[PDB]
């Protein structure tokens, strides 16, 4: 620690919970990230830091972005990370395109995965996986960041929250009320991720939990309980809605880039989005898709 | 990966809320004796625990009535002294345990606090209020506060990713400090 350890500059963002500037080290000369949460002493400290702190010094992965101190002066909490010179939104955006060349989003959506898998072999879920969340450098490094929603999987915990996930990227099966899910709710997410690195376009832009799968169904077709016995249980499901067939992906997503998709990616992007959260790739199996193939051996 | 784990299967705990409750008084009383025989903002941070007066309810019936206003699960009470352990705690060359620092009775109060919300804190999607809880223990909400920060950072630098090994760990620690 030690605030006089670290020049503050020019703010990098902020979220929910924190704000993060660019900062400086004054010995080292490194640049990094001082991402600074208030501490309101009638408030609390937030659990987001207090999950992003104890889940970081044990996920060391090159995909994850590396947590190097926590700092506590007065009524603030700087959590001192690596630094990133962007995210995968800001990145975008500064394309503005804004789609993505498919060898470059092979290369990100791969470098997801290989963070992600990292975290579920390691029983963490993330729960937020978002375009503003995965932060990108100069080398092209993609890593995830952004763990304040991250649970450990697999222990007894009492609580429910079918609330985490930014709507956009939020499945649904927990849209429909479902407080079991598993590493399937990353995987969604990553799902979004792939086709709005594709198009330049979130590919699910709900205003609200009913709007939001409204637009899932749209494209995904209505949940088949044929494909999908268990959704019967789901507390949100209603079966006497309208049938509605998936549309074609690979039609819904060609007019928004001028690159062609192929059988690849729009299966690898089937599996990532099955409406059926059983029937999602998990991150191990998505990256030896046969997509990542020149990846391999 | 943590010393105070080195022995464990890392596979390897059903117990009951007694059966938790037990175990993190235990290990306080253990410490608290043998502590008798790594930088400042570190030892800073940890000057807070320590309340000059005399815990007006005792230790362990004070635990009771948080546990009747709270009604936790065993699991809060297991991780709660795990991080005791965490902090205080490890093992050296020889996988033989050590301490780390000294606990005293003068602190332990404000100290089971700081685990327990923190605890909870690791584990819930949803705790109780800040001020539910600053009223559970008798305790001014900015103290409450500094007491998060005081127990998170002593112990930030440990691995506190929470799992079920760690969680079996407190029991284990336990029985490794008695005898027999
Ligand atoms: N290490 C970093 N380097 C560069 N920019 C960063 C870094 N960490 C965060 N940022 C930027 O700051 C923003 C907020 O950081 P987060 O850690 O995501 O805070 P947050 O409030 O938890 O965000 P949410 O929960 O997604 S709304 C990110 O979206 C990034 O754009
Ligand atoms: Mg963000």
């Amino acid at each position: 620690s030690s605030s006089s350890q670290f020049k503050q500059l020019e703010k990098l963002g902020n979220g929910t919970y924190a704000t993060v500037y660019k900062g400086l080290n004054k010995t080292t000369g490194v640049y990094v990230a001082l991402k600074e949460v208030k501490l309101d002493s009638e408030e609390g400290t937030p659990s987001t830091a207090i999950r992003e702190i104890s889940l970081m010094k044990e996920l060391k992965h090159e995909n994850i972005v590396r947590l190097y101190d926590v700092i506590h002066t007065e009524n603030k909490l700087t959590l001192v990370f690596e630094f990133m010179d962007n995210d995968l939104k800001k990145y975008m955006d500064s394309r503005t395109p804004r789609g993505l060349e498919l060898n470059l989003v092979k290369y990100f959506q791969w470098q997801l995965l290989q963070g992600l898998a990292f975290c579920h072999e390691n029983k963490i879920l993330h729960r937020d996986l978002k375009p503003q969340n995965l932060l990108i450098n100069k080398r092209g490094q993609l890593k995830l960041g952004d763990f304040g929603l991250a649970r450990a999987f697999g222990i007894p915990v009492n609580t429910f929250s079918s609330e985490v996930v930014t709507l956009w990227y939020r499945a649904p099966d927990v849209l429909m009320g479902s407080r079991t899910y598993s590493t399937s709710i990353d995987i969604w997410s990553c799902g979004c991720i792939l086709a709005e690195m594709i198009t330049g376009k979130p590919l699910f832009p709900g205003t609200n939990d009913e709007e939001q799968l409204k637009l899932i169904f749209d494209i995904m077709g209505t949940p088949n309980e044929s494909l999908w016995p268990s959704v019967t249980k789901l507390p949100k499901y209603n079966p006497n809605i309208q049938q509605r067939p998936p549309r074609d992906l690979r039609q819904v997503l060609q007019p928004h880039t001028k690159e062609p998709l192929d059988g690849n990616l729009m299966d690898f992007l089937h599996g990532l989005l099955q409406l059926n959260p059983d029937m999602r790739l998990s991150a191990k199996q998505a990256l030896h898709h046969p997509w990542f193939a020149e990846y391999y051996h | 990966e943590n010393p105070l784990l080195h022995g464990i299967p890392v596979d390897v705990p059903h117990i009951s809320v007694d059966e938790a409750l037990a175990n993190f008084k235990e290990t306080i009383e253990l410490l608290l004796k043998l502590s008798g025989n790594n930088t400042r903002v570190e030892k800073k941070e940890y000057s807070n625990f320590y309340m000059k007066s005399k815990p007006t309810l005792s230790s362990a019936d004070f635990l009771k009535r948080i546990q009747d206003k709270c009604e936790y699960q065993p699991t809060v009470y297991l991780v709660a002294t795990f991080l005791i352990d965490t902090l205080f705690l490890t093992r050296d060359g020889n996988n033989i345990l050590q301490l780390k620092l000294n606990l005293q009775e003068k602190e332990v109060h404000r100290m089971i606090i700081a685990a327990v919300r923190l605890s909870t804190k690791l584990l819930e999607d949803f705790v109780h209020s800040h001020e539910y809880f600053s009223k559970v223990c008798g305790i001014s909400k900015r103290l409450l506060t500094k007491l998060e920060v005081s127990l998170l950072i002593c112990v930030c630098n440990t691995k506190l990713m929470v799992s079920n090994r760690k969680l079996a760990a407190s029991k284990l620690l336990l029985n490794e400090l008695r005898s027999f």
